[PDB]
């Protein structure tokens, strides 16, 4: 029926930019319908938070440096200097239609000076190694930006198809990521080789770190 | 202290059921509209339905209808909703949210959300293993979460006085079918002699709750 | 743009009939925009009093006997068996649009057996020959239908358009009618005459019926 | 005990102002949404304003926007609507209502009203005159002549007479002046013995008239 149609789907921005998103309504509705256009915003692992409401109006208690205003069937939320702790994504709402139905949503991205990771290596536990599974684990901590190539090698051999990484969001005060690599191998496999060794990549990085360890020292 | 709090989240099997309430303090449901939106994992919001609890009156998202009921209970300042003949693509983030004042169409306070799994596979608890610490005058140290179904796990560290240098990361699923998580924290060199470091585990789906001392190994 | 048209604009109907009455958007409107039609009943120098919200929620206190429903852009308000007091204009009001728009009002007119007035009289005081003008003044007392006939005549002249006549509101417990019909003339018109007569024709009479005086006679 | 009491109507000349009040008890303005609907003689209702008092949030019928103003005063509990270059057509009762609960769309108590006319004639208060009776009913009255503006309210035996009483509408003279008639039926033995007064009063020229009404010599 009818819908927001929400923009840009993304966007970067440096701290204290302005930046803008826009959501239109999907087609033409009379003047004589209000949408009472209702912006919140969402921080990873969190419930949404109200922003505005009936267009252009600050909910109690939030910054204000966030603005809607609204205009014919073209609604806006304008963050005037952007800060860290905005990084979120951001939902308009419309309430012409009964359900009211949202945007898409617009993700929010700080951008940032370059900061290197802080690369950690950690052996399997004794205690997982008794369950007959071996997980080796690397840390690359508190780094930008979010690309980065880690590698695997154990007694010098290419691991390939057997870790998995996971990243965290930006955080809300540095503008960060972190990241883990897991390899997973057997515990008869893990018993057979020495050296294990994780290597970073990163624009931060003036050439690739490696940390390893020997196994049993 | 205006407080909505979800509970009934968890695994089930599709076209199977669950009723999920919405506990609220600080207001009275009665006083208000009560409403519940949806969040697929990695997507957006979906509307899913509203109540005003004095008359009953509701209304539904048609992707839901005949499916699901809202309903309330308002000597217990509750409201429920009941989800019948789930499908994979109900798996979600359930939030329970309100109305304030008189003030229509903006939902102001919301829940902390729960989380439906709509699956055949079986619940299965973590097992909870140490990251030893082993850059500079700061050590890294943390516990591997390990084999779980479905999510999620909650992890603090020493029962919520550590927060600072925490990365609890977002889970992977294994091929096993499995997920797993790590949560790290830096801290600095000289405090792994004197202080003690515990991560705190729930998986609530399998009621595991594990706290885990890790500390430098031998 | 967006109005309610109802009908019929008046009807009516004896005690104990079924009425309804029916609400129509002025165009087509998705079904995924709510309208929130209210129906309201007015009597005659009193505000407006809510009967139906939200298309057919009975509000607090209104009796049973009144029940709204809609179907699509048409709406119907209801009364299972219509009392005298029931006697009024009703409104339906749409919220489709803000600001929200009133149907034209239907009037609702209670029909009971016929009566015939009772007819009487009144020639101008003294106090008000004084003053240069005389009002003669006839009246119609208690009757049904409504529509009645006077025809003053004054030495057999018939009067036309120097009379107004008013009718008071159908009375909420016996469902008549009364009626005022003022001639005004100038003193020296009325001293220059002698017989003063009215002439009512109504269903209820089975001829025309005639109250007369002779000015200066008592 | 939820009421609301409209005041501050009465007679202005066309392009001039008013402001009418609407004083608020039983329930506090700020937890809900106030209205003004009006109504012209013989007419329908029609929606004027509604305002948000914990905003400011207002909305507006066209037929008045950028000539009227709604208002609120939370700490008063009173809400008003400001009228400025008035017509002849603005000519009505004109009512405060609210919404209650959070049952938005149901005007559910609504202030008794408060006429406003809008003309260049002038107050003038009426003249009132017998209508005098001849084991039946006979009937008497009172005829109260040439006035304006509206409204006249008549009572007989100051209230105590109110069985068989008819107070007719009003009709407007060719002379731009209102009249009417109060008359009530009475068992034809109790004119010897029993005093009929006619109490008539019209607030708009602060004339009240007592008239006793009795046959005539
Ligand atoms: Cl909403
Ligand atoms: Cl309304
Ligand atoms: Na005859």
């Amino acid at each position: 029926d009818i819908q927001m149609t929400q923009s840009p789907s993304s966007l970067s921005a440096s701290v204290g930019d302005r930046v803008t998103i826009t959501c239109r309504a999907s087609q033409d509705i009379p003047r004589s319908i209000s949408g009472y256009v209702a912006w919140y915003q969402q921080k990873p692992g969190k419930a949404p938070k109200l922003l505005i409401y009936w267009g252009s109006y600050l909910y109690s208690g939030v910054p204000s440096r966030f603005s809607g205003s609204g205009s014919g069937t073209d609604f806006t939320l304008t963050i005037s200097s952007l800060q860290p702790e905005d990084f979120a994504t951001y939902y308009c709402q419309q309430h012409y239609t009964t359900p009211p139905t949202f945007g898409q949503g617009t993700k929010v991205e700080i951008k940032r000076t370059v900061a290197a990771p802080s690369v950690f290596i950690f052996p399997p536990s004794d205690e997982q190694l008794k369950s007959g599974t071996a997980s080796v684990v690397c840390l690359l901590n508190n780094f930008y930006p979010r690309e980065a190539k880690v590698q695997w090698k154990v007694d010098n051999a290419l691991q390939s198809g057997n870790s998995q990484e996971s990243v965290t969001e930006q955080d809300s005060k540095d503008s960060t990521y972190s990241l883990s690599s897991t390899l997973t191998l057997s515990k008869a496999d893990y018993e057979k080789h020495k050296v294990y060794a994780c290597e970073v990549t990163h624009q931060g990085l003036s050439s690739p770190v490696t940390k390893s360890f020997n196994r049993g020292e | 202290e205006v407080q909505l709090v979800e509970s009934g989240g968890g695994l089930v099997q599709p076209g199977g059921s669950l009723r999920l309430s919405c506990a609220a303090s600080g207001f009275n449901i009665k006083d208000t509209w009560i409403h519940w939106v949806r969040q697929a994992p990695g997507k957006g919001l979906e509307w899913v339905a509203r109540i005003y609890p004095t008359n009953g009156y509701t209304r539904y998202a048609d992707s839901v209808k005949g499916r699901f009921t809202i309903s309330a209970d308002t000597s217990k300042n509750t409201a429920y909703l009941q989800m019948n003949s789930l499908r994979a693509e109900d798996t979600a983030v359930y939030y329970c949210s309100r109305w304030g004042g008189f003030m229509f169409y903006a939902m102001d306070y919301w829940g902390q959300g729960t989380l439906v799994t709509v699956s055949s596979a079986s619940t299965k608890g973590p097992s909870v293993f140490p990251l030893a610490p082993s850059s500079g005058g700061t050590a890294a140290l943390g516990c591997l979460v390990k084999d779980y179904f479905p999510e999620p796990v909650t992890v603090s560290w020493n029962s919520g006085a550590l927060t600072s240098g925490v990365h609890t990361f977002p889970a992977v699923l294994q091929s096993s079918g499995l997920y797993s998580l790590s949560s790290v924290v830096t801290v600095p060199s000289s405090s792994l002699g004197t202080q003690t470091y515990i991560c705190n585990v729930n998986h609530k789906p399998s009621n595991t709750k594990v706290d885990k001392k890790v500390e430098p190994k031998s």
